RNA sequence: GCCUGGUGUCUUGGGU
DNA sequence: GGATTACACCCAAGACACCAGGCACGAGA
DNA sequence: TCTCGTGCCTGGTGTCTTTAATCC
């Protein structure tokens, strides 16, 4: 279980999209800012 | 001799199963207000034991001889997830499941509360009973400059000083012992009781700071 | 809620002072002290809850030493130890003392 | 007012596509069309 | 009153003492708004302080509480939070007054109240359109699909009029294509899609020929009889009522190991409730659910025989505007039921200590004052910590650029669709809207059609019971649904009260 | 200056305008590579050259 | 006696 | 039976963690 | 003067069950 759950940080700090999983979320209960978020869409590094 | 009370095969099967974090303890009571309340009934609740480990968080552990009776006993339970996931233990696993586990004066210790929260000090001394040690520490103080504290809105450490108490706002009780709003000041060191559940004496690491001072 | 440092149950503080331990109070006596000699005897600190509802089978409760004494809550650990002068005592009444604070 | 409100994201998205098609082509000296792999897409730009 | 009682229980073994605790809820007391300074002190609050201090114009809120001990060897005025009330409404202290003291509270005789004071900002409820609860819908489906019709509803009580599940019926087999041309309905809480012969079967009417007897009204339809021919042979098997029970239990999402003697318990629930709930809960009323399937596959094969089209989704006889009142409710159920668990918590501990609880220590006004709160001035409609998935833009902030964009402001609707799905159809101009909801008004860009504006003299239904219709009707010549056979009644009319079959007249011109 | 008003520089063909553009008129950057690894991970130390 | 930092993430309403 | 796609720019107003445990201070006996 | 209760601040840690088309 926690073997598991070092590898789930460590996938949701990189990519907090994965299918079939619920998203690693704040406190304030919004999802977390992965880092593969930062760059797509209108918003991110490339098209903004 | 402990050795000889190791588990067999012919002891109860020991199963784990996965509960809300932090109502473990819950989850035990529970068990037992149920085993008592069904003792010598038709339908006695068939199991043995069962525990949690702090060190194991979310999990308690059923001691019985059948599955069904670990879904007996958790049946109803708010606490539980339904989710039909309870895991068995090896018997070779058994003892380590119940493994119950320092300070010495002179060594360090770190303050885990109050406006010393953090800082390190000496054991000095503790108390009779067992409980509560008396620890040198560096003090912070004002010497009463603004009166008319918490870990937020402190003072920075330094050495009591009872001239400048003399000068500013005291009572001798000894060589170089004074007590200075009903705290004692030995040498420049305060020395406070706290509790011992409040320091920490495991895998302290000095700081830049202290390796300068101490 | 304090545990017993000689047997190891769980039980509400007043329950020490108004009925004794109901394992061990014929040795410690607890239901004739003071606040002070209930709280040498008993600690506010322990740790490992244990359900122990049928001592005389368990192996829980045999690991545990307490597969002699009554269903109840047990601590696995409890913390700090009998007061030297108990100790003494305990062992004029052919009791032996196995700390169990680990 | 709907269709000019609806439609006009329907051709904007047409027109990006378009440009990322096309937007490396370029006429060298040669007077061939190339991309900038140097693949040769006309021999002689709009054949003229 | 919908979760009237709190119910505990221990069985004292420690001469066993049962010892149900119990709490029950009473009437409800009405304060008016009252601002409590820091101080202590009270008065009542008009609005223009409320706008100045940033205040949420709100009323106090007591609700009477009863406790009971049970025991057997074998409250007063609790205060529960603060509601906003709407300026001018019933319940705010401008409604008296009278002209002459308007002027002495600031407040101007042309505002016409219709809002919200929540931390000093005025915020309007929008309006939200939703399609009506129990009705039957018929749409065809696309071609890369299996299923070529499609019959759906939604079902919602009457009372507190709040939704509770959703139920469909799908006919299979495209055009030549997917060979027997079975029909399977879907159930609440059941994993796979059951053909329907083994539900009528497992409501308590088996034989083939009863089963017709309920469905099609004409015996001389042999397009209608062929099409229901596979539906008889894929489920003649199930040959009596305890198999067809078993049969539904066996995917009903339920845990694995629950034996026939049970599961079947289990199964009956999910039909006596969840299925159809709006026709009746109570039990051996399995009548009225099983006439009504057979309506619905009925309506359902006059579509797939093009004898009737598809019905309109648009058509605004089909919709319901949600305004202040059901909205609230709506939220106000959410929020109550979570003061509840919290109530429940509680006493678990505060019992085990065998203390007096004081009650006003086991009911913490938070709750419910941070809870309408927060969602008036977002607009996000749920508990705070599921922000997502709940519905945004429900509360505004009122616009009061000018005195006509007041009034257009108080009588907006939204229908909440998206700008995901392009289209057309809800963004048209009904036929159905004449004089509903205005032609002209409407903003540009992605709202565009969506977001519709009241006509001048529209109204919007409050809401009556239905308990006076039916006594109207039985007293007028109603006849009784087991009195009822297609072969004698081959000609009468259905009536229906609030999408419930309810009974059937010979003579429906007089009535 | 958005992804539409870059695509009308290039079919002018006013390549060097684009770059100033986008580079001297706002966020320029100078950064520091190793010819052998090509990574930003050289260490520079101005006034100690 | 030169340097001189004031937020973000959303949502909603608008403009062409 | 799965995601990815769904014009551009701009303006402005309107918002923000919860629960439990421990320690300290004040009041009452 | 001592003990108990209440309030405030700081630290640690989640969970009752409840929009539509296309292509690969
Ligand atoms: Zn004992
Ligand atoms: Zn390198």
């Amino acid at each position: 279980e926690v073997e598991q759950l070092l590898q789930f940080h460590v996938a949701t700090y990189m990519d907090n999209d994965i299918a079939g999983q619920p998203q690693a979320l704040q406190k304030s209960g919004r999802p977390v800012k992965a880092i593969r978020a930062r760059l797509k869409g209108k918003e991110g590094r490339l098209r903004g | 001799p402990q050795r000889l009370l190791i588990p067999t095969v012919d002891d109860p099967g020991i199963w784990g199963v996965k509960v809300r974090l932090g109502k473990e303890k819950d989850v035990v009571r529970q068990i037992l207000k149920k085993k008592l309340a069904r003792e010598g009934t038709k339908n006695p609740l068939e199991i043995y034991s069962a525990f949690q480990r702090d060190s194991f968080k979310g999990h308690v552990y059923i001691e019985a001889r059948k599955a069904e009776a670990i879904n007996d006993a958790l049946k109803g339970n708010v606490n539980v997830f339904s989710n039909n996931s309870k895991f068995l233990v090896g018997i070779v696993e058994y003892k380590d499941l119940l493994r119950p586990v320092k300070l010495t004066r002179g060594s360090y210790v770190r303050v885990k509360n109050g406006k010393f929260k953090g800082d390190l000090a000496q054991v000095d001394e503790v108390l009779e009973n067992g409980l509560e040690a008396r620890l040198k520490l560096v003090p912070r103080l004002d010497y009463g400059k603004d009166l008319s504290y918490t870990s937020k809105f402190r003072p920075a450490q330094r050495l009591f000083s009872e001239a400048e108490a003399r000068v500013h706002e005291i009572r001798r009780d000894r060589d170089g012992f004074v007590t200075y709003g009903g705290e004692e000041y030995y040498e420049g060191f305060l020395y406070k009781t706290f509790r011992l559940q409040n320091l920490i004496v495991n895998s302290i690491n000095p700081t830049l700071n202290e390796l300068s001072l101490f | 809620e304090r545990a017993c440092m000689l047997c190891g149950i769980v039980l509400p503080g007043r329950v020490f002072m108004q009925n004794g331990c109901p394992n061990c109070d014929s040795v410690l006596n607890l239901r004739d002290s003071d606040q002070a000699t209930v709280n040498e005897c008993t600690s506010s600190s322990f740790e490992g809850l244990v359900a122990v509802g049928d001592n005389e089978h368990s192996w829980v409760a045999k690991w545990l030493r307490v597969d002699r004494f009554q269903p109840g809550l047990y601590a696995v650990r409890v913390d700090g130890r009998l007061p030297s002068d108990i100790v003494a005592a305990l062992e004029q009444y052919g009791v032996y003392y196995r700390p169990r604070d680990g | 007012l709907i269709d000019t409100a609806v439609k006009t994201a329907e051709t904007g998205y047409i027109q990006r596509r378009l440009v990322k098609a096309l937007e490396d082509i370029m006429v060298h000296y040669d007077g061939t069309t190339r991309n900038s792999l140097g693949d040769i897409i006309q021999f002689l730009y709009g054949e003229d | 009153w919908e979760e009237p009682r709190l119910i505990l229980d221990q069985p004292a073994q420690h001469d066993n003492i049962n010892k149900r605790y119990e709490i029950r809820f009473g009437k409800i007391y009405l304060s008016r708004p009252t601002m409590t300074e820091a101080d202590g002190t009270t008065h009542a609050m008009f609005p223009q302080e409320a706008r100045l201090r940033n205040l949420t114009y709100s009323s106090p809120v007591y609700l009477d509480m009863e406790k009971s001990m049970f025991t057997s060897i074998d409250g007063n005025k609790v205060h529960i939070g603060k509601v906003p009330i709407m300026l001018r409404s019933k319940f705010c202290s401008l409604r008296t007054l009278d002209e002459v003291d308007l002027y002495k509270m600031k407040e101007c005789p042309y505002d016409m109240g219709g809002y919200f004071v929540i931390n000093g900002s005025e915020k309007v409820l929008i309006a939200q359109e939703r399609s009506a609860a129990n009705i039957v819908q018929v749409f065809k489906k696309a071609a890369p699909s299996p299923i070529s019709h499609v019959a759906e509803i939604r079902s919602a009580l009457e009372k507190g009029s709040r939704l509770i599940s959703t139920m469909q019926i799908k006919l299979y087999g495209r055009e030549d294509k997917g060979t027997g041309r079975t029909i399977k309905a879907t159930l609440p809480y059941v994993k796979q899609d059951i053909p329907i012969v083994i539900v009528f079967r497992a409501l308590g009417v088996v034989p083939d020929g009863e089963i017709l007897q309920h469905i099609c009204y004409d015996e001389n339809d042999w397009q209608m009889l062929e099409m229901l021919k596979p539906c008889i042979e894929e489920g003649f098997v199930i040959q009596d009522k305890e198999v067809a029970l078993d049969f539904i239990g066996r995917r009903g999402s339920a845990a694995l190991g629950i034996r026939r003697e049970k599961r079947i318990q289990y199964a009956k629930d999910i039909l006596q409730k969840e299925l159809l709930p709006h026709i009746t809960q109570e039990e051996g009323f399995e009548t009225r659910k099983t006439f009504f399937l057979g309506y619905m596959v009925n309506r359902l094969l006059l579509c797939a025989l093009e004898r009737k089209d598809q019905d309109d989704r648009d058509h605004f006889g089909k919709k319901r505007l949600d305004l202040a009142g059901p909205l609230l409710a709506n939220l106000f159920r959410i929020l109550f039921r979570k003061l509840t668990r919290e109530i429940y918590r509680y006493m678990q501990r505060c019992i085990e200590t065998d203390r007096d609880f004081n009650l006003n220590l086991a009911v913490k006004s938070t709750t419910i004052t941070s809870g309408l709160k927060y969602s008036l001035a977002t607009g996000n409609w749920g508990e705070q910590k599921k922000a997502m998935s709940s519905r945004a833009g429900v509360s505004q902030v009122l616009n009061r650029y000018t005195y006509s964009s007041t009034l257009s402001h108080l009588r907006r609707t939204n229908t909440p669709i998206g700008r995901d799905g392009k289209l057309a159809k809800p963004r048209q101009l009904h036929n159905t809207h004449w004089g509903l909801v205005c032609p002209a008004e409407t903003p540009e860009g992605q709202a565009c059609g969506l977001v519709k504006n009241l006509s001048l003299l529209s109204g919007i239904s409050i809401g009556s019971p239905s308990e006076p219709i039916i006594n109207f009707l039985e007293e007028w010549g109603m006849e009784p649904l087991e009195d009822y056979d297609p072969a004698q009644h081959t000609k009468s009319t259905r009536i229906f009260v609030n999408g419930v079959w309810t009974g059937i007249h010979r003579d429906p011109s007089m009535l | 200056f958005g992804e539409m008003e870059r695509d009308c520089m290039i079919a002018h063909g006013a390549a060097g305008f684009l770059k100033e553009r986008l580079m001297e008129a706002s966020d320029a950057f100078r950064v520091h590579v190793c010819g052998i690894c090509g990574l930003m991970s050289v260490i520079a130390n101005l006034k100690k050259n």
